[PDB]
């Protein structure tokens, strides 16, 4: 394992700059709203619930999304196969066997047809020039558990939570690296569960200090707030389970001590 | 592909035929792997997807170089620079005689190293055997064939039914570990050595049991002494027969005391105590490497 976790670290850290979604674009777009695209990432998060996917599987398709939509415009009747496509990629990278294409179809309700699906497949391979492998907030959260002392997964799950949370709005969270976004769930996880704090390891490693957090800290304290009041409900259902010990029924804390 | 002259079939690995190809204008000789599209039930295989997004990000004068991804309606072709043949071939060939015990080490410093860019890149190529290992006519070694490589940012989670080679797959996959790790390619790699040293594949089992007993046999079987957990692995059974660690001078005869200490450090039992590529390359075995050129 430790031969190799901080040259990936630092590795992750040149990639994630590279696979960076243009943060003003939803603005250029004539005919999609980054509440159509919290709609479509809800979506998502029921289709992998659904066909038990991996959560990688989700940031993936996300990311894809977001560079694509980034440079094609799509009319809001197309969104849904650009998410579709996006998630039939994600999970031929990351899953073991992939739901079928027919599966797919079948669960925008036959809405596209199976080579309207594959057509939007090729489409996105060449718009993100197949760059596929891309850092997610789940990778770095994943990292960054290693330096937790002793580990406590209430505290993992909590802070899943709260990087799934920041993928449905690009309203503030496209503003930040998924290493910055990682950083903060990870933080408020600890802090809500415990009352420690983003740990001295973390600093050192990522060469990020509390205070830096701050502003991304700020926005995903009032997202975890609003959670229960948010149009889109469904990372919530999903993480009522006890395999995810019931994180989003805990309380989030009303103040930050920032 | 108008600009590409197809010169002779050198056949498969994982998917879709590779043909020999000559750039018409530039003159290059590069090698063609060209995947039918079933546009209509499929898509772009997974195979495809990892291999040229993983390969894509690695360059490294010891890992295959992916040229360009023509990329048409029906048809995908990926290019990659040419290479005479794999190692497979090569001790098929060099069998009866043996591969000089000096390019046995080149192979191996060679190998290590591409294998470290990948770790280090957070790569896993899953399937090291030596027909995925390409040799051309300047003694150069490199990995290829990264159609079932994986990005572990995240670990990677095991195939419980392995689609993945059997004479070089690692004691704690056959033990239903549900995790990969580098250590899986490090053993792989093990493996590769001795059979270069030895002459003929060190594990060449018949079903997952068989090659856990053929390891197992030459090892000694684990207990929690020397891999911490063993006896609480999924797959495991106190039943097992308990068998001695073999000398190792028996096992590969023909190597020297520094090589038999690296290869017993390659195939460590406990994953997180085998050696790392990085680690290896320190290796007082690699203090008189050269770089021979084949007899091929
Ligand atoms: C039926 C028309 C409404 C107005 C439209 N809804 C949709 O497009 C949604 C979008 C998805 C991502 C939720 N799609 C569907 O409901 C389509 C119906 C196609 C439209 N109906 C017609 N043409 N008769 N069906 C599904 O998505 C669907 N079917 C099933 C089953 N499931 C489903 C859901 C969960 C699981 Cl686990 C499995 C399956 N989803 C909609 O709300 N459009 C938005 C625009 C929009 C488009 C895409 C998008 F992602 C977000 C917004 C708007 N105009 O405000």
């Amino acid at each position: 394992v430790p031969d190799y976790h901080e040259d990936i670290h630092t590795y992750l850290r040149e990639m994630e700059v590279k696979c960076k979604p243009k943060v003003g674009y939803m603005k250029k777009q004539p005919d999609i709203t980054n509440s159509m695209r919290a709609i479509l990432v809800d979506w998502l998060v029921e289709v992998g619930e659904e066909y038990k996917l991996q959560n990688e599987t989700l940031h993936l398709a996300v990311n894809y999304i977001d560079r694509f939509l980034s440079s094609m415009s799509v009319l809001r009747g197309k969104l849904q196969l650009v998410g579709t496509a996006a998630m039939l990629l994600a999970s031929k990278f990351e899953e073991i066997y992939p739901p079928e294409v027919a599966e797919f179809v079948y669960i925008t309700d036959d809405t596209y047809t199976k080579k309207q699906v594959l057509r939007m497949e090729h489409l996105v391979l060449k718009v993100l020039t197949f760059d596929l492998a891309a850092p997610t907030v789940n990778q770095f959260l994943t990292q960054y558990f290693l330096h937790q002392q002793p580990a406590n997964c209430k505290v993992e799950s909590l802070a899943m939570f709260l990087g799934e949370l920041s993928l449905i709005d690009a309203d503030p969270y496209l503003k930040y690296l998924p290493s910055v976004i990682a950083g903060a769930a990870f933080h408020l996880a600890l802090y809500t569960v415990t009352g420690q704090s983003w740990p001295e390891s973390l600093i050192r490693k990522t060469g990020y200090t509390l205070e830096s957090l701050k502003p991304c800290l700020m926005d995903l304290h009032q997202t975890y707030l609003k959670a229960p009041q948010h149009a889109q409900q469904s990372i919530r259902e999903k993480y009522k389970n006890s395999k995810y010990h019931g994180v989003s029924l805990l309380n989030p804390p009303e103040t930050l001590n920032l | 592909m108008e600009n590409f002259q197809k010169v002779e079939k050198i056949g498969e690995g994982t998917y879709g035929v590779v043909y020999k190809a000559r750039n018409k204008l530039t003159g290059e000789v590069v090698a063609l792997k060209k995947i039918r599209l079933d546009t209509e039930t499929e898509g772009v295989p997974s195979t495809a997807i990892r291999e040229i997004s993983l390969l894509k990000e690695l360059n490294h004068p010891n890992i295959v170089k992916l040229l360009d991804v023509i990329h048409t309606e029906n048809k995908l072709y990926l290019v990659f620079e040419f290479l005479h043949q794999d190692l497979k071939k090569f001790m098929d060939a060099s069998a009866l005689t043996g591969i000089p015990l000096p390019l046995i080490k080149s192979y191996l410093f060679q190998l290590l190293q591409g294998l470290a860019f990948c770790h280090s890149h957070r790569v896993l190529h899953r399937d090291l055997k030596p027909q995925n290992l390409l040799i051309n006519t300047e003694g150069a070694i490199k990995l290829a064939d990264f159609g079932l490589a994986r990005a572990f940012g995240v670990p990677v989670r095991t195939y419980t039914h392995e689609v993945v080679t059997l004479w070089y797959r690692a004691p704690e996959i056959l033990l239903g570990c549900k995790y990969y790790s580098t250590a899986v390619d490090i053993w792989s790699l093990g493996c590769i050595f001795a059979e270069m040293v030895t002459r003929r594949a060190l594990f060449p089992g018949d079903s997952e049991i068989d090659q856990l007993f053929r390891i197992f046999r030459t090892l000694g079987t684990p207990d929690e002494v020397v891999w911490p957990g063993v006896t609480s692995m999924p797959d495991y059974k106190p039943s097992f027969p308990k068998w001695a660690r073999q000398d190792f001078s028996k096992v590969v005869p023909p190597l020297d005391e520094d090589g038999r200490s690296l290869l017993s450090q390659m195939l460590h039992y406990d994953p997180n105590k085998r050696i790392s590529a990085k680690a290896a390359l320190a290796h007082p075995f690699f203090q008189d490497v050269t770089k021979p050129v084949p007899h091929l």
